[PDB]
């Protein structure tokens, strides 16, 4: 019994330890989002198929590696869904050919926030996956650890909604004037979703944004988000009512405000995030 | 709140297909795997398999490999089951059942497949009356009989639902691809034939 | 803060 | 394979007793038993799964305990809703398997057949189809077997057997044994009688 | 060290079933096949079985299939094996063996004898034997004791308590009337009958009796 | 099934030469085994896959052989090479032995010295009635026996035994027992012990007579 992966990277008769790179995709359901499939990167076989049978399960004390060391699930094993981190061993798979068969493995996130998120980096460990390959022959009982790396930059929602970009960049006019921001939200099933913002306010009424611009900046004018023309203060929650599959839009638009005193010539620039809570 | 619904009963001539549905609902449909199982006369259950219905891997139970493919229609939340070559021993019910601890978490209601080359019939209602002296002094048994009518169901009420006791009707049972069935109802000795024993045998099928 | 939005402009 | 073998396949008792449903599997399972509940309408909803938890809305009378290749489902006082059919499944190896059943009787004191015998009738003997009907009312307890006679020779062809469930008002059964005749060979015989205890 | 022990020897009557044992040390009892081996009296090697212990695991002889049933407790290292329905062929020393999983090495036990029979246990009877109206008219003579009509094996026969070590057939017993029967002989060149007098001494524990008989 | 088939069942062999022992299968095997066994005791393994020793069996032991025709041979007899050897396949199922091989000493020519009892007086008194006859440290093992009565063939209630090579002479030995009922054996007046052996190439009489002793 011995096992390798997509790329080539192989473990020999008797256990060991591998790498694997996986492009993620999660997406986001109404009961628990998806972090990675394992279907298709993992290819198993046994070596003497006419008088040795394995049996392969998910041994204990696998869990998220990496910044999600932290987050619990379910897993799609053989059949069924087991709670995440495995804190007992999985029922068993039967290999049977010397050609190569898949290790399907799914892991699932249990919600946890409203519209939260965690950045993996490219490069960083998601998951370990012990393999445990016993048989019908003898006392062999060997362990097969499966580090999983994500090949690429992506962000894991840890909520019930969505965002369409984690990141949004809009460029305002010269002052005076104004620009929407494209940014919406959706969510598995119908939530009673409310937001509001977190910044350096450099108000007293709460409703300007200090511009902390790096290179030549201008003096006495802030940013100033409004709703539908109307200002919304920093802190203060705004309700979007129920929020279904149909993305809605946020309708933010970011305006020129003034600080007081007077305004001089240069670079603007703030930085405003949005945090959402259930209502 | 977890439904999953199926489709009606359906009737097939041996040789020929089925696809018999089932939509899933009240939770996410792919997170979960779909599994079919079988129940024969004598009520065993038997496993057909599993479909991931996020990436379509089945697994399938070797005594209906070559029969079963079971697909899924990940648009709409519908799983699906077919056969073919169907013959005398497919006449079953099957369940479409989702699975979360290894375990059959939630069931649908069951899809009855019937498997027969006989047309339809009418049944031939009979009556059935006692000899030259009743069994008992005080109480006789009287009874009609149903026999040769395809398919099922017929309905038996006696006196237009007036006998609303002492009647037992027993469960259908078929010969040469014709059911029979037959009633029973028990009266006080005063009361026959001091009333009718006229039975109310009705037939949906043929309208009868 | 889920979402962030930077958000540039000048005055001339 | 696994197989899986139940005791019994009926159970009595009465309402109020504690009674016990064991499964047997032929090869070790790490856990991952089940018991499913099969109402006489048709209905299977699942009661316990990896032999000690309870489903989502399973009464709280279900209990479950086990290991190795014992396994046991406990229900602490019947009630009148209690009267199914209980299977066990294995999840341990694929394919996954069953148990054979077990369905549950109410306990009630015993009672005699109310045997009852008819002639064919007159539109089966113009068209030649003749049928002797034999009813037996109301007896406990369900086992019972029927030998039907021609002439005092015994006849074991030609013979259709029907049993009812469990009456929900007075606890006994019912069967009903019909024998099929042609005309001819009907009428080439003196008497007939249907002998059953 | 590896080793098996098994249980001792059963003697039972017909259409009984006897369930004998083959305990195991110095291995991982449940990881490893255990092969069952019968063998008949006078007779070649024939394979009944084998079982996993920590699966249940078994394969058959079709031959032995509906007879023989193997288990297995894990708890006390044991495997068991029954016989039902003896008939008289179900008579023989039955092995267990292990050896697949080990590289080189193999290990039986010591054998378990099963002997099915409807007889009881009975007191050996000892017969002398002499030559005919004088000496062969040789510088050798030879004599015997006819042992016959008892049961079960083993008697001890020896001749003068063990004197007479040298010239001396124990010949094997043989199945007779359901009884075993056994005869032996010694030489003597001391030229007895009537000059010297021998005797040969026999002894079955099983009906704890002992004879002794002289020419 | 594979029906493993040996032949010869007896082999004769001196001290220091050569033995080969042949075993020849019905079908295409990958395994065949070697096992040995001496009188009383379990049997022992000796080679596996057709090739290879196991652990602690001497080097004299090699065998030779591939998907039929098999054969294990020994080199130099030491004495202790004295046992019955058989075959197995373990490739399918069930397994199947081989019928068994005994390898034993050849020796010088003997002939057997027989000696014939009259039945005993006190199992006379008891009703009883048996015949006993010897035949002493013969070679080889095939030996034949007949009995006559008054000079009569009879061919009924005979039972015969034998010993096992002796180790210390290596020679064989018999005995022939006759079984008669007390009114069947008064009738008669001699009775004769008759045996032919393989070298004795002449029958070989005993006899004795009633009232003789
Ligand atoms: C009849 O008896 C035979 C004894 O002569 C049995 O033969 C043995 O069978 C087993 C299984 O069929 C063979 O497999 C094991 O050996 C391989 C190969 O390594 C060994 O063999 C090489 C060449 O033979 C040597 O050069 C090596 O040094 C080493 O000794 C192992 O690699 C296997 O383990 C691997 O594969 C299994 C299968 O998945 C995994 O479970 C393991 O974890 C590991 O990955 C086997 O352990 C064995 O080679 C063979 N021969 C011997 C001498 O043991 C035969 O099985 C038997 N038949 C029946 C029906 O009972």
């Amino acid at each position: 019994f011995a096992c390798k992966t997509a790329n080539g990277t192989a473990i020999p008769i008797g256990g060991g330890s591998a790498n694997v790179y996986v492009n993620l995709a999660p997406v986001v359901n109404v009961g628990q989002n998806l972090v990675v499939d394992l279907s298709t990167q993992i290819f198993c076989h046994n070596d003497y198929p006419e008088t040795i049978t394995d049996y392969v399960t998910l041994q204990r004390g696998s869990a998220y590696g990496g910044v999600l060391s932290n987050f619990s699930g379910t897993v799609k094993y053989s059949g069924s869904s087991y709670p995440f981190p495995t804190t007992s061993e999985t029922p068993r798979v039967v290999y049977n050919s010397r050609t190569d068969k898949p290790w399907p493995v799914a892991l699932y996130l249990t919600p946890v926030s409203s519209a939260g998120g965690v950045a993996i980096k490219a490069g960083s460990l998601i998951a370990v996956l012990i393999l445990r390959q016993t048989n019908n022959y003898n006392s062999d009982d060997f362990q097969f650890v499966w580090n999983i790396y994500a090949n690429n930059d992506v962000v894991v929602p840890t909520g019930g909604c969505d965002v369409s970009a984690r990141d949004v960049t809009v460029t305002l006019p010269d002052y005076p004037g104004s620009v929407p921001i494209p940014l919406t939200v959706y969510c598995a099933k119908s939530q009673n979703l409310g937001y509001y913002l977190s910044g350096t306010t450099a108000d007293a009424g709460n409703s300007i944004f200090t511009n902390t611009a790096s290179f030549s900046p201008a003096q006495g004018v802030g940013v100033q988000l409004t709703r539908n023309g109307t200002i919304i203060p920093a802190n203060n929650t705004v309700s979007l009512g129920a929020v279904g599959t149909s993305a809605v839009s946020l309708g933010l638009t970011a305006n020129y405000a003034r600080t007081g005193g007077q305004v001089t010539a240069g670079n603007v620039q703030s930085i405003i995030g949005v945090t959402f809570v259930y209502q | 709140e977890i439904q999953l619904q199926q489709s009606g009963p359906e009737r097939m001539k041996p040789g020929a297909s089925v696809k018999i549905s089932c939509k899933a609902s009240g939770y996410s449909f792919t997170t979960y795997y779909i599994h079919w199982v079988k129940q024969s006369h004598g009520r065993s259950l038997e496993w057909i398999g599993y479909i991931d219905p996020f990436n379509d891997d089945t697994n399938y139970n070797q005594k209906f490999k070559g029969k079963a493919t079971l697909t899924v229609d990940k648009s709409s939340s519908t799983a699906y089951m077919h056969l073919s070559s169907l013959t005398s021993e497919d006449s079953a019910v099957y369940y479409c059942a989702r699975s979360y601890y290894g375990s059959l978490d939630y069931w649908g209601q069951g899809t009855t497949l019937t498997v027969s080359s006989a047309k339809t019939t009418p049944p031939s209602v009979y009556p059935l009356a006692p000899g030259s002296a009743a069994q008992t002094n005080s109480m006789v048994t009287l009874g009609c009989l149903v026999k040769g009518y395809f398919p099922e169901p017929v309905t038996v009420t006696w006196n237009s639902g007036s006998l609303s006791s002492g009647v037992h009707t027993f469960p259908a049972v078929l010969q040469s691809d014709l059911y029979t069935l037959s009633s029973s109802v028990t009266v006080p000795s005063s009361t026959w034939p001091s009333e009718t024993v006229t039975c109310n045998v009705a037939h949906p099928a043929s309208s009868t | 803060a889920d979402v962030t939005i930077t958000v540039n402009g000048k005055v001339v | 394979d696994i197989q899986m073998t139940q005791t019994t396949s009926s159970l009595s008792a009465s309402l109020g007793d504690r009674v016990t449903i064991s499964c047997r599997a032929s090869q070790g399972v790490n856990n991952y038993l089940n018991w499913y509940q099969q109402k006489p309408d048709g209905s299977v909803k699942l009661l316990i799964y990896y032999t000690s938890n309870l489903h989502s809305g399973a009464p709280s009378r279900f209990s479950g305990s086990g290991s190795g290749t014992d396994y046991s489902l406990t229900i602490s006082n019947l009630e009148q809703e209690d009267i199914a059919t209980y299977f066990c499944q294995q999840a341990n190896m694929v394919p996954w398997t069953f148990g054979g059943g077990t369905k549950l009787e109410i306990k009630r004191a015993d009672a005699a057949p109310t045997v009852s015998i008819f002639p064919p009738s007159s539109e089966q003997l113009t068209s030649g189809g003749a049928s002797v009907v034999c009813f037996l009312n109301n007896f406990y307890p369900k086992d019972i077997n029927v030998k039907w006679k021609i002439d005092g020779s015994e006849r074991q062809n030609g013979v259709l057997n029907s049993w009812t469930d469990q009456d929900s008002k007075d606890s006994t059964y019912s069967m009903s044994s019909t024998l099929t005749l042609t005309k001819d060979e009907y009428e080439r015989h003196n008497s007939y009688t249907c002998e059953a205890r």
